[PDB]
């Protein structure tokens, strides 16, 4: 199976510089075109980049040029994107894909995606309260998790055994320059007392793990 | 410097509809060259249609391509609940690759009311010295909704930020959270916490609340 | 034993019989043997490139398109060092006559055309597009450099010439081939490989015959 592993994120300050690589798997680079594609918060996928491996070829998105390089290695089957003068719109999701230059000549297969966050903000572990259920048929409940920063945090339900009627938010930007969210669940009435009901929220950016129950 | 422009920008369509989407070049392209990707939130692009009318394995029969020279078109004859998502179109054939700026396809269904719910802050919170009032807007649609703060019967603005779920893949609905920020000090000094909701599957506005501080 | 730069020079000598001659390098004694066109629009036509049955390879080198190579009797290309140094002395028109596979014909023709240098990679320049094969000239104006598949001076990331097939002036790739893959009766639409020209016939049609000739613009 074709795959590309995308790594090298994370935070840095703006000035700064940050290497992504995107390691190859189930195929040989130098027989494509390894691009890079970006996605900053609410706008447009952007291309950022392309390197034909066997020749070394480059081409850039003026947006970029003159501060990010892309390259590659053959013998480790894995291509780069160094990014340096890095500034506030560099935040993104990137992505690397393998582009086919012979016919279906497009983008087949597509990494993960690495999350860049270009800020001068600390990384902060996010607080976790409790969205108690109210005075029924069904009930909501949730989980504030406030004033974290940077993005990502995930949140599950009972460690993934509640799925249904899960509703994380998308994070907002507060006011004071640090993140925060609601996670919610529907249950029935009934259910309150008798099935427990805990939340689990990761923040991999500040090794933060917090478990709470909610009554 | 190929300019891909893309239109429209958004569109809103039902179930079993035909939706059309349009990609102009700013000079002639070789059809080969061209490409549609579908990007839903949080997934990375997938590739629907090459070689500007070509459908890759592993992409549904109602998706379509056509066109030729600086005028291409993305077909989806059946739109599906799942098919929300951008499009876009993209040429591979001359640097920079610039993509088109994206149509977001948003899934027209019928009108789906709110079930609103209201949180106050908790004791714990209250210890750290501010207080977060939170408000749900439960499986609705269309998204369009109006949350309004009023302590003590006071309209709020400037101290509350919303949040709002992507559409649902399956039922096509939306979840809205609205959080009242206010310091413990604020906080305490009033006592009728109440949320507002004005949406086209009420009849008249929905008002939830609750009292302490 | 007279000498001749073209089929103009052919014509206006007495030699007004279609069929091959032996023309001359322009300050050279070198020669080269050119199909000569004597009836259509008043004769003294030189034929640089025909297509009519696929029997000629067009995927050949840039030496090969420098030189020539096909026969001038059927399916061949002049050579593009000839046609620089005729088309550089003095000023020649373009003709392209083009046929279907559904009985039509159409032809573009152009008040200026030359070729630039080996060193400026034979770039066609091109003016005045007049015809019934297209309103806008499906040769990408401004010129585009020659590409082989051997030589890569396309406009696309892409190599235009492994990718479409043949020696041509491609943009990114542009909206012509005739130098692309001949493809009989049946298997002539939806070829994006094939001898296209857009601004007649669309999207990867390829082309029953085509036939590219010059003489000077003072003719007549
Ligand atoms: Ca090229």
């Amino acid at each position: 199976e074709v795959q590309l592993v995308e790594s090298g994120g994370g935070l840095v300050q703006p000035g700064g510089s940050l290497r992504l690589s995107c390691a190859a798997s189930g195929f040989t680079i130098s027989d494509y075109w390894i691009h890079w594609v970006r996605q900053a918060p609410g706008k447009g996928l952007e291309w950022v980049a392309g390197i034909t491996p066997a020749g070394g070829y480059t081409y850039y998105a003026d947006s970029v040029k003159g501060r990010f390089t892309i390259s590659a290695d053959t013998s480790k089957n894995t291509a780069y994107l160094q990014m340096n003068s890095l500034r506030a719109e560099d935040t993104a999701v990137y992505y690397c894909a393998r582009f086919v230059f012979f016919l279906p000549y497009a983008m087949d297969y597509w990494g993960q995606g690495t999350l860049v966050t270009v800020s001068s903000a600390s990384t902060k572990g996010p607080s976790v309260f409790p969205l108690a259920p109210s005075s029924g048929g069904t009930a909501a409940l949730g989980c504030l998790v406030k004033d974290y920063f940077p993005e990502p945090v995930t949140v599950s339900w009972n460690s993934g055994a509640l799925t249904s009627g899960v509703h994380t938010f998308p994070a907002v930007l507060q006011s004071s320059g640090l993140y925060s969210l609601s996670s919610v669940v529907t249950v029935p009435s009934s259910s309150l007392g008798t099935q427990t009901y805990i939340c689990n929220v990761n923040h991999k950016p500040s090794n933060t793990k917090v478990d709470k129950k909610v009554e | 410097d190929i300019q891909m422009t893309q239109s429209p920008s958004s569109l809103s369509a039902s179930v079993g509809d035909r939706v059309t989407i349009t990609c102009r070049a700013s000079q002639f392209l070789s059809s080969f060259g061209v490409a549609w990707y579908q990007q839903k939130p949080g997934k990375a692009p997938k590739l629907l249609i090459y070689g500007a009318s070509s459908l890759y394995s592993g992409v549904p029969s109602r998706f379509s391509g056509s066109g030729s020279g600086t005028d291409f078109t993305l077909t989806i004859s059946s739109l599906q609940p799942e098919d929300f998502a951008t499009y876009y179109c993209q040429q591979g054939l001359l640097s920079p690759l610039t993509f088109g700026q994206g149509t977001k396809v948003e899934i027209k269904r019928t009108v789906a009311a709110p079930s609103v719910f209201i949180f106050p802050p908790s004791d714990e919170q209250l210890k750290s010295g501010t207080a977060s009032v939170v408000c749900l807007l439960n499986n609705f649609y269309p998204r369009e909704a109006k949350v309004q703060w009023k302590v003590d019967n006071a309209l709020q603005s400037g101290n509350s930020q919303e949040s709002v779920t992507e559409q649902d893949s399956k039922d096509s609905t939306y979840s809205l959270s609205s959080t009242l920020t206010l310091s413990k000090a604020d906080y305490e000094k009033h006592k009728v916490y109440a949320c507002e909701v004005t949406h086209q599957g009420l009849s008249s506005p929905v008002t939830k609340s609750f009292n302490r501080g | 034993q007279i000498s001749f730069r073209d089929c103009a020079e052919v014509f206006k000598s007495g030699h007004t019989t279609n069929g091959i001659y032996t023309l001359t390098f322009p300050n050279s004694t070198e020669e080269i043997k050119a199909y000569c066109d004597m009836e259509a629009g008043g004769g003294g036509w030189t034929i640089i490139q025909r297509r009519e049955d696929g029997s000629v390879d067009f995927q050949r080198t840039w030496k090969e398109y420098k030189v020539g190579f096909g026969n001038p009797s059927g399916e061949y290309w002049l050579g593009n060092e000839f046609v620089s140094q005729l088309t550089n002395q003095q000023r020649y028109v373009l003709k392209i006559h083009l046929k279907d596979w559904e009985g039509n014909e159409a032809y573009s023709l152009y008040e200026h055309f030359y070729l630039s240098s080996e060193e400026l990679n034979y770039r066609i320049h091109l003016k005045g597009l007049t015809g019934t094969a297209g309103k806008i000239s499906s040769i990408s104006q401004p010129g585009n450099d020659f590409s082989t598949k051997d030589g890569d001076n396309d406009k696309c990331i892409c190599k235009c010439s492994q990718m479409l097939t043949g020696g041509w002036w491609f943009d990114a790739c542009g909206p012509s081939n005739l130098n692309g893959m001949y493809y009989p009766q049946r298997q002539n639409t939806n070829k994006f490989n094939g001898i296209k020209w857009y601004y007649w016939k669309g999207s990867g049609y390829s082309l029953k015959a085509t036939t590219m000739m010059i003489r000077p613009a003072d003719f007549g």
